[PDB]
């Protein structure tokens, strides 16, 4: 109970067997695998009270498990499908509902890896009119043309990550809503004092961590292989 | 427990006002009950739990919940909503002596905006030749932003930034398009904006 799960993030194609692993150090009899999906909370897949006991939860179909040791509880997707895309959480409990949750596994099942695509990222500089009207300056970052919907956006000002003054869209939007494999786009804002923006010494960077293909994956297209990678855009302050 | 019920996938509270998130259960024998918080991109953290000892249970950060058997409830409260309370909250219950979660509620905190200054600004690509976006900002929480009716025009949900340097919070939504006849003057025509929104030259 340092409860640890692996992997942390994973993209897979439909039809593959995928294995998620939960380990603990405290040797609690009781271990669990849940999935989280928006609007549904955390739903139980399987659970186990000892190396000799496996029990279905509410959504066990499509999944199997193995309790290979007191310390370890394995979840498998036998043949992955897209509606298995989810955040997966394992947990242990003592004998009084004292749960310990692992930090999560974000799994995305895609039908065709040819559609995987890293974002294009651009920074848009503050309006003169905002600066004049408010004495504040809002930068906008746009990440576009990405697939699957599996990114993390951050802002960096002098090489340190910043949370203040930031707002990032909670979910990306679909570029072509009528398409099952539409690409996605995501925006963020970073607002500073017009003073801070005004300093032509200050450097601003929007960074997008993209999760895509691994070195293992075959790639047959002329375009860049769309591997897990960081894509940034930058701007400097202007005197004006 | 048969079950645990939270209603309202998304709920609002004014900044500074009483937080009250509702949870009800069905179990004839009183169960144990739990409230968990999930701040975005992170895991689950226990706030507080009822375990058949005190009926008024206190958790971190001024959170509390009263177990009320006779109304089968366990509502979570906090004296005043802060912008940092924005999270998903799950109430949960013991079941079959061996393990269950409510569907969750996302709490949205509406900033107290004393001096709104609604405006639509045009922003230019740092490089580019030449792309831009439109930024609707500085409106109070009587405004919401509607989704676009032109399929080549993209419009985000409103987002609140809490700018710590100046203890200043503001709403904004972003619009963009690659289309030739797209003007920021028209970007937010499908939304009901304040009559005094600033449209610069």
């Amino acid at each position: 109970a340092d409860v640890t799960q692996t992997p942390r993030n994973r993209i897979t194609k439909t039809g593959k067997r995928i294995m998620l692993e939960c380990s603990q150090t405290k040797g609690h009899d009781r271990m669990y695998w849940y999935r989280q999906d928006p609007g549904l909370g955390l739903r139980l897949i399987y659970y186990s009270f000892d190396v000799k006991d496996i029990n279905k939860g509410e959504i066990s179909d499509g999944y199997s498990v193995s309790r290979q040791a007191q310390a370890k509880f394995s979840l498998s997707l036998e043949s992955a499908i897209p509606n298995q895309t989810a955040l997966y959480f394992c947990a242990t409990s003592d004998e009084s509902y004292g749960y310990t949750f692992g930090s999560g596994t974000r799994l995305t099942v895609v039908e065709d890896l040819n559609k995987v695509s890293p974002p294009e990222v651009a920074v848009f500089e503050p309006s003169e009119a905002e600066i004049s009207h408010t004495q504040k300056a809002t930068l906008v970052c746009l990440a576009t043309g990405f697939y699957p919907d599996h990114v993390e956006l951050s802002w960096w000002v002098n090489g340190k990550e910043v949370h203040s003054g930031v707002c990032t869209d909670p979910q990306p939007l679909k570029e072509q809503p009528a398409l099952n494999d539409s690409r996605y786009s995501l925006s963020s804002r970073l607002r500073v004092s017009a003073t801070f923006w005004q300093n032509p010494r200050n450097h601003f960077r929007c960074q997008v961590q993209f999760y895509g293909l691994s070195e293992n994956d075959e790639w047959t297209q002329d375009r860049a292989k769309p591997v897990t990678q960081i894509v940034s855009a930058e701007a400097w302050g202007r005197a004006d | 427990a048969q079950s645990v019920t939270q209603l309202g996938s998304h709920v609002s509270v004014s900044e500074g006002a009483l937080v009250l998130l509702r949870c009800n259960y069905s179990s004839s024998v009183p169960p144990y009950l739990f409230w968990y918080v999930q701040y975005p991109n992170q895991g689950l953290q226990l706030l507080l739990k009822y375990t058949s000892a005190a009926t008024l249970v206190k958790g971190i950060n001024g959170f509390e919940a009263e177990f009320k058997k006779s109304e089968t409830s366990f509502h979570l409260t906090k004296p005043s909503a802060h912008m940092s309370d924005a999270a998903e909250y799950f109430c949960a219950v013991s079941e079959q002596d061996d393990k269950i979660f409510g569907k969750g509620t996302r709490l949205h905190i509406l900033p107290n905006i004393q001096n709104p200054d609604p405006a639509v600004y045009q922003l230019r690509d740092s490089k580019s030749s030449d792309k831009s976006v439109c930024l609707f900002t500085d409106f109070d929480s009587q405004t919401n932003v509607s989704q676009s009716k032109d399929s080549d025009v993209y419009i985000t949900d409103k987002c609140v930034l809490d700018m710590r340097s100046m203890d200043f919070k503001s709403n904004s939504a972003v619009a963009w398009s690659n289309k030739s006849d797209f003007a920021c003057a028209n970007a937010f025509n499908n939304s009901i904006i304040p009559e005094d929104t600033f449209f610069p030259s």
